[PDB]
């Protein structure tokens, strides 16, 4: 993963049983951004008619 | 002099021998026997749903 820095205090309510807060300087810099591949084949068939 | 249809049977078995070539080339060179190492591809089709209203 990736090192961030971290407080530890209770912030507004936000974070109540083990949720997570995230500033947008996360996001804006991109730095959990994950590339996906997915796959779709397609074939033609003999059928009747 | 009857009256005579054997021109009819003879296109008749003319259409009847064409299509019979025709289709056991088709059947010969599409369901063939791959030989001595298996299939070399796969099917993977896959059907997804849709949302289908009942009106």
């Amino acid at each position: 993963g990736q090192n961030m820095r971290v407080a530890f205090m209770p912030w507004n309510g936000y974070n109540f049983e083990d949720s997570i807060l995230v500033s947008e300087r996360v996001v804006q810099e991109d730095r959990f951004t994950t590339i996906h591949i997915q796959e779709l084949a397609c074939v033609s068939r003999d059928t009747k008619l | 002099n009857p009256i005579d249809l054997t021109v009819l049977a003879e296109y008749h078995k003319q259409i009847e021998s064409n299509l019979q070539r025709i289709e056991r080339k088709n059947q010969r060179t599409w369901y063939s026997k791959p030989g001595e190492r298996g299939i070399t591809c796969s099917g993977r089709q896959k059907i997804k749903g849709k949302s289908i209203p009942l009106i």
